[PDB]
RNA sequence: UCAACUUCAG
């Protein structure tokens, strides 16, 4: 049954208990942004990482 | 051009369950009543924890999570209690919250099961649905848990800890007559408990003029609110939301004029 | 401050610039011990 | 690590039923019969007790940091 | 722009310190670039 | 701090 409207979904939907794993890759570890931050000595270009 | 007059027939009423049927109502109204059951019925649950000493294996925020999920009797005073935001006093006070305390140490050799029974409330009306018990942590000898918690009014839209219900079963058209679900092979499909069809007939004949009515509900209480008062509070809360909407709408119409 | 011993689990007070050795057991691993200030956890 | 309070899918309290489940298993009851006796009906709730691994007992073997 | 004699090295250009920065650690020590070490070797052999 | 290495992601 559709959660928002309560109407039965026309196509019957495959439901069951499946085992799922949470991989170590998380968005908080990956989100990054740069704006005139630290700069390397030799190249005098923005740093890496 | 006006609202239909719904009717209710309660088939089952037990301390944990209410099975009822609402007839002559729209699908939108019925679904939104179910939705309010789930998310918009106020309840009391722990939302502030301060752990003085936690030597248990579980870390502090694990204990806090488990404490918040513990249901608390909110039958009468949840209507009396105010939201923390509404209350004038800073932080929390007897009107906006309820205080719980836990002071357990495993002095004995045998493992001590810290349960919800060990939580002690300052007001007798809110108790952790103890009258087994929910296990907060297991303490080895020499391990101690001490904490103070504050329980506040809220509804399940904020957090699932404030859900007053376990499972709301909502069904309409038990025998597929409006063809809202089109079975590829009708015979393979099990009959509903509310189905009135004979065993030979898998589906009722298509009703071209039909509209979803006679909705069947089974609302299972989590123990915090009685299953009857979950439904009553949901109806009243939906009516209050509509009335607030109407008040703001009237004010803005007056402003436009 | 006061450091709890790793093995014998007895609190010993070690001054700054003092070797990290528990009295009466001699273990060289100490733990800082929980803070007095208290942190609020939302049960969420 | 420890039996979760409330089944994830629906929210029925399953935290009070782990010790009773273990006791019923000790009695003679099959896992399904014990789950039925505890009142777990939907397979979402039965997954909570059936699939639970109690590591808190293994962690309690280690001696506490402060005694 | 280029005479054949100028290809033979009679004067070695020493790059500025910008080209060969001194890698500082904790103020306790200053490692020197590979170019600085090679130039030190060249100076030693030239003095010998 | 910089070089090196390995392990991962798509
Ligand atoms: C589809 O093409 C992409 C891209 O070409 C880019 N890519 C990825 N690895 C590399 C690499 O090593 N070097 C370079 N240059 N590019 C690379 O990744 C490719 C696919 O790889 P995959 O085949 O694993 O994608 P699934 O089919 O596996 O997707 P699921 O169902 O998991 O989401
Ligand atoms: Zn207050
Ligand atoms: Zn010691
Ligand atoms: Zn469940």
């Amino acid at each position: 049954y559709n959660g928002f409207t309560g109407r039965k979904i026309t196509s019957q939907i495959f439901i069951g208990p499946t085992y799922y794993q949470r991989l170590k890759h998380m968005v908080d570890d990956k989100i990054h942004s740069r704006a005139r931050g630290p700069i390397q000595i030799l190249n005098r270009q923005p740093m890496e990482g | 051009p006006y609202a239909n007059q719904p009717t209710v027939r309660i088939t089952e009423l037990t301390d944990e369950n209410v099975k009822f049927i609402i007839e002559n109502t729209d699908l939108a109204v019925a679904n939104s009543i179910r939705r309010v059951f789930i998310a918009e019925v106020p309840i009391i649950a722990i939302d502030w924890v301060q752990i003085d000493a936690n030597s248990s294996v579980l870390h502090d925020e694990f204990i806090a999570h488990r404490l918040g999920l513990i249901p608390l009797t909110s039958d009468d005073i949840v209507d009396k209690l105010q939201y923390s935001r509404d209350c004038t006093c800073e932080e929390f006070c007897p009107e906006c919250s309820v205080e719980f305390t836990l002071d357990v140490r495993c002095n004995e050799d045998q493992t001590r099961h810290v349960t919800s029974r060990d939580l002690i409330s300052n007001s007798p009306r809110v108790i952790p649905v103890t009258s087994d018990d929910i296990l907060i942590v297991k303490l080895r000898k020499g391990q101690e848990l001490r904490l103070r918690a504050y329980a506040k009014k809220g509804f399940g839209k904020e957090h699932a800890k404030w859900n007053p219900t376990a499972g709301v079963a909502f069904e309409y058209d038990p025998d597929n007559a409006l063809r809202h679900t089109v079975y590829p092979k009708p015979e393979e499909w099990p009959k509903s408990e509310y189905s009135e069809l004979d065993e030979d007939e898998s589906q009722a004949p298509y009703d071209p003029n039909g509209k979803p009515e006679r909705f069947y509900y089974n609302v299972e209480s989590c123990g915090s609110l009685r299953p009857e008062t979950i439904v009553l509070s949901a109806l009243s809360g939906l009516k209050k939301k509509l009335s607030d909407l109407q008040t703001q709408l009237s004010h803005e119409i007056q402003s436009d004029v | 401050m006061i450091y709890i011993c790793g093995e014998c689990h007895t609190e010993n007070e070690i001054k700054s610039r003092d070797p990290i050795r528990c009295r009466e057991c001699g273990y060289r691993i100490m733990y800082k011990k929980r803070t007095k200030r208290l942190v609020v956890f939302d049960a969420r | 690590m420890i039996i979760p309070v409330r089944c994830f899918t629906c929210g029925k309290i399953v935290g009070n039923k782990w010790e009773a489940y273990l006791g019923l298993l000790q009695a003679e009851y099959t896992e399904g019969d014990a789950l039925d006796a505890l009142g777990l009906k939907r397979y979402c709730c039965r997954r909570m007790l059936l699939a639970h691994v109690d590591l808190i007992e293994k962690l309690l073997n280690y001696a506490p940091l402060e005694k | 722009y280029a005479r054949p004699e100028w290809m033979i090295v009679t004067v070695l250009p020493v790059p500025p310190l910008s080209v060969r920065p001194a890698v500082v650690m904790q103020g306790s020590a200053r490692n020197q670039d590979d170019l600085t070490h090679k130039l030190a070797d060249i100076v030693k052999i030239n003095n010998q």
